[PDB]
């Protein structure tokens, strides 16, 4: 936001907290200013469907 | 591809295919950044399709 980071990444970039853990998405824009690690659980822009009945 | 063989079971040991390089290679950061950018813009989608 206006060349300013906020939240978890905001508190990590200003070196007020060394490591950050939680539900954080690996992203290109975030990898520029912050260094990530090897992912442990996959994610993406997924779709879900209501379970249709049998036919 | 052939319809004579079938997968079975549920996938285990989720890992990620990766481009490995010697530890002192200076290309690491840019390789990773470009690979993430390719994931984001949808070029990986086109290559998969
Ligand atoms: C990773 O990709 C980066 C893409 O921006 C790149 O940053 C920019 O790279 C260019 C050239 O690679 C630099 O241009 C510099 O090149 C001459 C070499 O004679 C330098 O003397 C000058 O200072 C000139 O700026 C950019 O400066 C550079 N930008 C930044 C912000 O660093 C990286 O160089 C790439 N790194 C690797 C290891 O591939
Ligand atoms: C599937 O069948 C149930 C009956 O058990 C019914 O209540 C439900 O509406 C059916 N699904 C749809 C999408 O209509």
């Amino acid at each position: 936001v206006n060349n300013v980071w906020n939240g978890m990444i905001g508190e990590v970039v200003y070196q007020r907290a060394v490591m950050a853990v939680g539900s954080l998405t690996i992203n290109e824009e975030r990898s520029e200013v912050v260094d990530f690690s090897v992912p442990f659980v996959e994610t993406g822009i997924s779709v879900m469907v209501s379970r249709s009945n049998g036919t | 591809q052939k319809c004579d063989l079938v997968t079975t079971g549920e996938l285990f040991f989720r890992s990620g295919f990766g481009i490995g390089m010697r530890k002192d290679s200076p290309w690491k950061q840019n390789v990773s950044l470009s690979i993430l950018k390719s994931h984001e813009n949808g070029f990986m989608e086109d290559l998969d399709k």
